[PDB]
């Protein structure tokens, strides 16, 4: 009759860094690094943001006429370029 | 099947455990206790260090001239200066916290050794492969009284030094 | 070993009130949880794990909190869907005994 | 949080697509790897 | 989402072997426990035991520990219940249930997500 | 009592100390070696976190008008940055202290228990409550050396055997 | 604030039991430990005893301990000093103090603050 | 038994000057002794504690430096109520041994 | 020598090693295995120190005109919070790093401790200085093995048992 | 910088005392360590062993342990090899040498820099 | 014992061109490994400690990497004074064992 202590390992091969060590394989880790991005523009704090499509803010607010429908828009978070 | 062998792979139902051997059964076992108090320590720990940050409404993008060289020097010197403070902050922070987790986890598994050890310090002969094998024999109820943490040595005293005698 | 606890036993309300449900243990089961929502003669759900977060596939509406011996679950818009009876359970030792059990009816 | 390459969420405290963001947004970093060990060493049996 | 079928004999004699066998479809015995809960007549839930990996992990109810063994086999990919000494207190409605919820790397000891439909099953004359 | 079960309230002497039992007389006492030797290392970790902190004459509230609004932003940006990195660093920073100064002083609970341990050797029983009972008859001079120290194990040896027979 | 008095016969032949009674208004026996301080004259300090809490903690000094016994009486809100076998070298001026200086959640060993106002002890045929 | 010597045995000084009193200890004491002065028939008061810091109620013109084997008191200008005799004090062990003391004459 | 008592001037080779006293011949021994990691390892605190450190082209010094002082007041309060942030965090965490670094240091020396006296469970007796004296006659072979960590038990346990029944 | 002069017979025959000496210019023996190297012609340089500190330190090369003896004298400022039963298998260039490379404060072991000019001896009847 | 294989036994190049000399251990050695030229007739001489690190008074030209089993040195370029034999070290261990050696010729 034997008591064993042990501990729990598995299949996953995720390495992390240790200061003292390096590529430290590990059963589970968290990633604090967003490297990846939606890329598509998208609404901040719930507000369409204004598009400006072959136009500036000097031709948007001067009113040329090639960028004067988008004058129409009340309200935007941000402006695009 | 010990510690400083290598990990198991069979029991998944918690990161710390006992592997039991009788004449009535042979399984694993998890320490739920214990285990259960370091998991909710690391997500503490792993909270803090996201949740104590807190991010406001800020615009990074600047435009300058080519009169106002010096803003623009400025602008790239500050940004310059955040962003290497937050590298060299977040890289030690995460290295050092990566050696305390792993420090803890060996310390938690030094301590559940010391405390079987405490308990079984001479009904049990010690392999010193990480193996309690016990001198007297006895059932499934003595084993999981070890695991209760309720083990009394004068109940099998006699039959253990009789085994020592033997051996 | 734990003994569990449920009150109220019985309550009832309308659509679209706010109720809490109590459920209190004999020792401190730190925030280890589990609640569970019974149809009848249906399979019960997971509704709350650890006590303060959403199993994904329930409906955000519900909500969970506290900590030591007391702790709540606190629901914003009861539909009819969810008039069932709900399950109060503790996950730290054998044996893992289930609450009494608290049932909701209309009106 | 939303930079010009696309957006990103704001859950994690660091992020390391775009200096140049606008919004509640991640601090960026020049860090190629940030994970946070969560478990034990694994070891084969 | 693992769907869980379970096949029950209906009805059962005072004192001989019971046995119920559940199957699994769409899932595996692997990384997850396996368990038995069941319910009687009107009355709350209660956990009689439980499996894990393949045959690794076994829990068993103090109270019920003499009276059930739970056996698995992987090939025919079923988990079943093998009760003795059956008493008219056992009549229940008997559900099978993966512990699929998981923190950190670890199965959340107990924690049920996704049931069976369930089985009934009474002790009588 | 016993340091597993809980902390003693009646000794205010030192954070550690020994609570002897006899027939001509039982109290408490206090280790002060320990104690004094805790107390100026956290006097100096306390000062350190205080004391680093360096200041010089500083004005933060900048004024400016519709004219400058870039200025303005950047005033603002700089500041959030310089008050966020603050509060990150320094609430990981209490949050980190505050676990090592409470490890620093189990683990030296730890040490201290094992001293007495060695000093008595197997002339005592362990009640595992963190408490050490005496085989042989000890006066106060033979507690007072197990506080010295200069606690001798083949002095009384031969009576703790007698009382190992006896027992 | 705290105040110590001290009551003593003022003489006491030799080998005759010596008994010491010092009251404090304005404070408790709670918290704050209290210790005994002789001088004869034309010396220095020295340091007899010390009771702390109440009763908690009986330390005393080691030359001296044989013949000195230190009773707390909280009830009655005086600690009080036995002594027996006193000689003509035990002439002194009897003075009860205070341990009060506190850092950190823990007293400073024997380091007095708040002191009495004496009492003077002679041993004489 | 530490042993514990103070130097000089007497000194002489007027109103305004500046004295520095040392007490010396035969074992290393860190950072922990204490200063009492001394009115003749009248109990002693505590000046300093941990060598370093400064009892409230007392003046500041009093100051303690020193570490290891050797500490010392600086006066920043004597008045007419410091002429008492003065004591050093170490707090680390039982038995706690006295200082010898030292008296300031009028000059 | 003890540790306690003092270190070794005379292990210029290795930071860990077991002074070995025999008949044949006194003197020193070095144990290389924990020496070496510990070398190689604590290579890598110092070079993340000063690797994780980026540095980009900057030009701190800004000129500004008379009637520019409030831009100014900005570049001085800019560059004040930079270096006042630099110099609390690395003077804390030189500060920490070197108490972890002493510690560690500590915790090879237990576990080197721990080791050979798991080697030498009771053959050899433990004087409390940190020196095990043999009751058993161990030439160079087997007390050099104990060195190896290839030492066995049963071959010495007689003579060690019978010594005990001298003594 | 030091250089390393080594002496040497340079022929002898089989089976009795085999000494070399090494005589070091402008160090001493003071926290660096000291090494023998010896190379067979049409092989490869080999670690006979090594002495360190002023005394003691000794650890040997375990194939030849037993026939070797080294030791040092301070007041010559000299290190020496004892070899006994020499066979011509032990026909080697001697090289005395010194490892002075330290990281860290310690010394690297067996990394040589500062090599003697060589001492070849010929075993033969 | 630690195994030492050296590859190729033998290897000729021309002046000024770059070339890798590779040295294996059976056993992990970590990072701990050595280099040394001999001149025929004169005793050898250090290149590399650590396997990463450049002794002082020895050009740059030499470059060192690899870990694990597998070790590499590589000249960035190639000169007359370097036509030599070149040995690989293992010290880890007793016995240090050196390596058997590589040729260098005029190519
Ligand atoms: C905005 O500019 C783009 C880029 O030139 C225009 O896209 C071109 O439009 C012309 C006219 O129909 C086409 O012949 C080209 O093939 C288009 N090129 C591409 C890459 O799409 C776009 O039409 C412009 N939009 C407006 C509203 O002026
Ligand atoms: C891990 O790999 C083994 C290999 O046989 C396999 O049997 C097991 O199911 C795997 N576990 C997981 C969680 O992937
Ligand atoms: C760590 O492992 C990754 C993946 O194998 C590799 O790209 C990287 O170079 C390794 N780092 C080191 C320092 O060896
Ligand atoms: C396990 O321990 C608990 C508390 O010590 C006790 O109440 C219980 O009876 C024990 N179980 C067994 C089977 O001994
Ligand atoms: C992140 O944001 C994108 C925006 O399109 C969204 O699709 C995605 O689900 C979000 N992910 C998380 C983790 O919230
Ligand atoms: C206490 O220990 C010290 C130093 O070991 C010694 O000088 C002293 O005599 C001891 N006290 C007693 C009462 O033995
Ligand atoms: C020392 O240990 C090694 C471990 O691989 C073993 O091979 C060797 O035989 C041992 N040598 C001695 C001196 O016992
Ligand atoms: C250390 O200093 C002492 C005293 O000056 C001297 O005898 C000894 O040789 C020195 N050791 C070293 C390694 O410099």
């Amino acid at each position: 009759d034997t008591i064993c202590i042990g501990y729990h390992a598995n299949n996953s091969t995720d390495t992390v860094d240790t200061v003292c060590e390096k590529n430290v394989t590990v059963t589970h880790s968290v990633n604090l690094l967003e490297d990846s991005h939606n890329g598509k523009l998208c609404l901040l704090k719930g507000i369409a943001p204004l598009q400006l499509g072959n136009c500036s803010v000097a031709g948007w607010i001067l009113g040329n006429p090639e960028c004067e429908l988008l004058i129409s828009r009340e309200s935007w978070s941000y402006i695009v370029e | 099947a010990g510690f400083i062998e290598g990990g198991w792979t069979g029991m998944v139902d918690g990161w710390y455990g006992y592997h039991h051997q009788n004449e009535q059964g042979s399984g694993y076992a998890a320490d739920q206790k214990s285990t259960q108090n370091a998991i909710n320590c690391i997500t503490n720990k792993v909270n803090s260090v996201i949740e104590k940050m807190n991010t406001q409404f800020t615009a990074v993008g600047k435009e300058f001239n080519k009169l106002e060289r010096r803003m623009e020097n400025l602008n790239k010197k500050v940004d310059d200066g955040f962003i290497d403070i937050w590298t060299y902050n977040a890289e030690l922070l995460v290295l050092l916290e990566n050696e305390r987790t792993l420090d803890f986890h060996d310390s938690n598994v030094k301590n559940l050794y010391e405390k079987v050890k405490s308990q079984l310090k001479n009904n049990a002969k010690e392999i010193g492969n990480g193996c309690f094998e016990f001198y007297h024999k006895c059932n499934d109820e003595c084993m999981e009284s070890v695991k209760n943490g309720t083990y009394d040595y004068p109940k099998y005293s006699e039959e253990s030094k009789l085994n020592r005698e033997k051996i | 070993d734990i003994q569990m606890t449920q009150s109220p036993s019985s309550l009832s309300a309308s659509v679209g009130d706010t109720v809490t449900i109590t459920c209190r243990a004999s020792q401190s089961i730190s925030s280890w949880l589990a609640w569970y929502q019974q149809k009848p003669g249906k399979a019960p759900n997971l509704l709350i794990y650890r006590a303060s977060t959403l199993q994904s596939g329930v409906p955000s509406r519900f909500s969970g909190s506290g900590s030591g011996t007391d702790f709540t679950l606190t629901i914003s818009s009861l539909q009819s869907e969810d008039f069932a009876t709900y399950f109060c359970q503790q996950s730290t030792s054998s044996p893992f005994t289930f609450g009494p059990g608290t049932k909701l009816d209309i009106k | 949080c939303q930079t010009p390459q696309g957006a990103i969420n704001s859950s994690l405290p660091f992020q390391n697509v775009h200096p140049v963001t606008i919004g509640e947004c991640p601090k960026y970093v020049r860090s190629a790897k940030l994970r946070m060990v969560t478990g034990l060493r694994n070891i084969p049996s | 989402q693992v769907q869980l079928q379970e096949s029950g004999p209906g009805l059962v004699k005072p004192s001989e072997i019971l046995s119920l066998t559940c199957a699994v479809s769409g899932g595996s015995f692997s990384s997850y426990c396996w368990g038995w809960i069941r319910q009687p007549p009107g009355k709350g839930l209660e956990w009689i035991g439980s499996i894990c990996g393949s045959g690794g992990s076994n829990y068993l109810n103090p109270s019920l520990k003499s009276r059930v063994t739970l056996s698995v086999d992987t090939s025919k990919n079923q988990f079943s219940l093998i009760l003795n000494s059956v008493t008219a207190a056992d009549t229940a409605v008997y559900y099978c249930a993966r512990e699929g919820i998981t923190i950190f790397g670890v199965v959340i000891p107990r924690v049920l997500d996704s049931w069976g439909q369930g089985a009934v099953v009474t002790v009588s004359s």
